[PDB]
């Protein structure tokens, strides 16, 4: 289980980072 | 062999000829004819819009001069491009858009002579703030009384672009005529050159707005911000703490907490930054 | 499967052809659907009677076709024939399309059933009947090569009107979906070069079907070479899905083409490239795709 | 919501009367009730026998179940594009066809921790060991709570744990029960 979780924590980290960019990206563009 | 959902292709210079002619005689119901090209069954285009010499009658079939138009159309065959009329227009400054008592008759005379002849209504006294209420319409026959009007078949854009308001469905919608959607034929070789000649300044982007009135503007704003700060002081020290969340929501002012507090403060901050940075750059450049 | 059955032939030999081509798997599925059935009739009546003189006959006949897909039962085209034939111009088109949807898969029985409605003998002045018929024959005979691709080929070579050139090419493209035959590819090109602005969505959908996941070196160029100088929006939208459907799962082999469609100022082509980047990326957690897909959304 | 019962999620009958309320109302849009009449046909598609899935049996993806749904997304611009959604209709049968024609009628059951679900009955209002034959549907979520017959000698070769098609490793003599309508 110690190898199976470690990629899963990467996938949750990578899925988070595209989101938190995009919500910073949208809220920059939402001001117009 | 029936309509589904037509789309009117107007050009950029078409609407510009519409507003200037509509603004020209506002209290005299300007009247002209619309010239385009039927390209297929249910898309229609119009690029070139000319005006008609008006009369004492006003918007009617009698103000449409036949001998002037054919003299005009013949002279347009050699210069530019020859094509056939596809409709007409008039202006209703007194109200919104609906087909008047004689507008429906001259519609019948045009769709009996030409094919379908879409009529455009532009309100010049309304096209003021940032928007125009231009709308075009098209007559349906009175023979389809047992079938539902607007024979839509394979489309779902009809819920868009306008819904029929209360001021529209009272006169003739939908039992006499129907509404039509109009999009804007935008392209290159028109759009960027309109922006670069209207909203563009070369020498103005590096001026200095000399500091007689500039630092003077940084003084009338400090005083009213101070009084708002003292008023902001007055509310923050006050702090009603009997039922706070209901007292806060039934007593809002929309000017005390952060409305008038950082609005002018932001404006004075950005202005001197732009002014000093433009002042520093010219000192870097000019020797 | 088309590759191995060419390598296989290079009795138990005839048995292993049929189970690697697939006739009985259609049949036992067809046997499964004709046995088991649960469709209530009352609800369809309570939806039927609340329909006014609007356009909702197409909405009904698309609904029953969805809930009788493969059931192969004709009851609504039998109990009220006059109510179905009330509306026109596409309601006869959609219903005879829906007749094929209920008979999803016979591979012979629908061909001998719909042999009654010939495309020269139904009505001389109703091409929506024969056009929806050739559309319906393409729905039933899908992913099944043979004479039917060639038999629908001979009918498109001699077409009467442009209504029939819709459901003919839509029927032919779905029959040849994933085949990449040169003959259907040659006639679908010259159909697009006919320059007719009612059938571009008929040709544009069909060209993506016969070239589904193909990455041709000339199809994408000829489609994006055609959809610049035209003058309609259907012809933009027909080729829009076709250049999206031509690639499927390339995963790095469209990235310049995705950039080529998105940098363009064409709103349809920017819309079309969003489908193409979606179809090349399926089940794939590419962060850079969804970064680029969301940044262009807002 | 496809082949789902009340024990699967409670909002089904909530949504069925909601579909009904917007389709029996007169003062609505046609575009509103077009969504409801479409919701009627998708909820009961194929008589609770077919379902939609981009996913195949063994991790592979379908091509025609993707082509069907994406042209269905273009239903604003052309209404007969909705016919193409039928390609994504996938069966939920489990047929134990061992020979090219031999369809024996093997009576297998399942083992549900609650009581019965899985193929409701039509309305008209103006144990957990139920045996099942080979041409019978199965809910795609009860594929792991089933059980092949251990009291019968006829046992399959592939382990029955996922809906699809399997064979019956015939072991006895004197085979019978063939039926085709
Ligand atoms: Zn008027």
């Amino acid at each position: 289980d110690l190898y199976s979780r470690y990629k899963k924590l990467q996938q949750e980290l990578e899925f988070l980072e595209v989101q938190e960019e995009y919500i910073k990206d949208e809220q920059k563009n939402l001001k117009k | 062999a029936v309509d589904t959902a037509e789309q009117v292709y107007i050009s950029s210079l078409a609407l510009l000829k519409m507003l200037k002619h509509g603004r020209a005689g506002v209290p005299m119901e300007v009247m002209g004819l619309m010239l385009g090209e039927f390209v297929d069954d249910y898309t229609v285009r119009v690029i070139d819009v000319f005006a008609m010499p008006q009369s004492g009658t006003g918007v009617s079939v009698e103000a449409v001069d036949p001998v002037f138009q054919a003299k005009m159309l013949d002279m347009l065959k050699q210069t530019g491009r020859p094509e056939m009329v596809v409709g007409w227009y008039h202006s209703h400054p007194g109200f919104g858009c609906w087909l008047s008592g004689v507008d429906i008759n001259t519609q019948q005379s045009f769709e009996a002579l030409s094919e379908r002849a879409v009529a455009v209504v532009v309100d010049p006294i309304q096209s003021v703030k940032g928007k125009v209420v231009i709308d075009a319409f098209r007559l349906i026959n009175a023979n389809m009384m047992v079938l539902g009007h607007e024979p839509r078949q394979t489309t779902s854009n009809l819920g868009h672009l306008n819904k029929p308001s209360i001021q529209a469905l009272i006169h003739g919608l939908n039992r006499h005529y129907y509404s039509i959607t109009i999009n804007y034929r935008k392209n290159e070789l028109e759009q960027k050159m309109l922006l670069n000649l209207h909203k563009k300044s070369w020498m103005e982007g590096l001026t200095l707005q000399d500091y007689s009135e500039h630092c003077k503007h940084n003084e009338s704003v400090v005083k009213e911000m101070l009084e708002l700060a003292k008023n902001y002081n007055k509310a923050v020290e006050e702090e009603d703490k009997m039922t706070p969340e209901q007292l806060a929501i039934k007593n809002v002012g929309k000017q005390d907490p952060k409305r008038h507090l950082e609005e002018h403060v932001d404006v004075l901050m950005t202005s001197n930054i732009v002014q000093c940075l433009a002042a520093m750059l010219d000192t870097v450049v000019f020797k | 499967l088309s590759s191995v059955i060419q390598n296989l032939r290079t009795d138990q030999t005839l048995k292993m052809i049929k189970i690697l081509s697939g006739e009985m798997a259609i049949e036992l599925h067809l046997q499964f659907l004709i046995r088991n059935n649960n469709t209530d009739l009352m609800i369809l009546k309570n939806t039927k009677d609340a329909v006014r003189n609007s356009v909702c006959h197409t909405a009904t006949v698309i609904a029953n076709s969805f809930m009788h897909c493969g059931t192969t039962s004709d009851q609504f085209l039998r109990d009220n024939l006059e109510w179905l034939a009330r509306a026109t111009n596409w309601a006869k088109f959609t219903a005879t399309a829906s007749l094929g949807v209920i008979h999803k898969g016979h591979e012979k029985e629908a061909l001998q059933l719909m042999a009654t409605y010939l495309p020269k003998d139904t009505s001389p002045g109703s091409a929506y009947q024969e056009g929806g018929g050739l559309y319906a024959l393409g729905l039933i005979h899908a992913n099944h090569g043979g004479d039917i691709i060639d038999y629908l080929l001979n009918q498109l070579k001699n077409a009467s009107n442009d209504i029939v050139r819709h459901g003919g090419s839509l029927g032919l493209g779905l029959a040849a979906m994933g085949t990449a035959r040169q003959d259907v590819y040659d006639l679908l090109k010259t159909n697009l070069y006919q320059d007719d602005a009612v059938t571009g969505e008929a040709a544009g959908l069909a060209l993506g079907l016969v070239m589904l996941g193909s990455k041709n070196a000339q199809a994408i160029e000829d489609m994006v070479g055609y959809a610049q100088e035209t003058q309609h929006e259907k012809i933009l939208r027909g080729l829009a899905v076709g250049i999206a459907l031509v690639m499927y799962g390339r995963m790095e082999e469209a990235d310049a083409l995705i950039e080529s469609l998105c940098r363009d100022k064409d709103p349809i082509l920017r819309r079309s490239g969003m489908y193409t980047v979606a179809m090349a990326y399926c089940g794939s957690g590419n962060n850079k795709a969804i970064r680029r897909l969301l940044h262009v959304a807002v | 919501m496809i082949q789902q019962t009340e024990i699967t999620c409670p909002k089904v009958n909530q949504f069925r009367q909601l579909y009904s309320k917007v389709i029996n109302d007169k003062h609505d849009d046609v575009m509103a009730k077009f969504g409801a009449i479409l919701a009627q046909g998708i909820l009961d598609a194929g008589g609770h026998n077919v379902t939609i899935s981009l996913q195949s049996r063994t991790g592979h993806t379908h091509m025609p179940s993707v082509v069907g749904v994406l042209v269905f997304t273009q239903f604003w611009f052309w209404f007969p594009l909705s016919h193409f959604l039928s390609l994504a209709y996938t069966p939920t049968c489990v047929i134990g066809l061992n020979k090219d024609l031999k369809m024996p009628k093997v009576q297998y059951k399942s083992n549900c921790k609650p009581s019965t679900f899985a193929y409701p009955a039509p309305l008209e209002v103006p144990p957990n060991f139920q045996l099942l034959d080979n041409p019978a549907r199965v809910m795609p979520a009860q594929l792991k709570v089933l059980t092949m017959p251990e009291t019968c000698r006829y046992q399959p070769f592939k382990p029955l744990s996922i809906g699809g098609i399997i064979i019956l490793k015939d072991t006895s003599e004197d085979i019978e029960e063939l039926v085709e309508p």
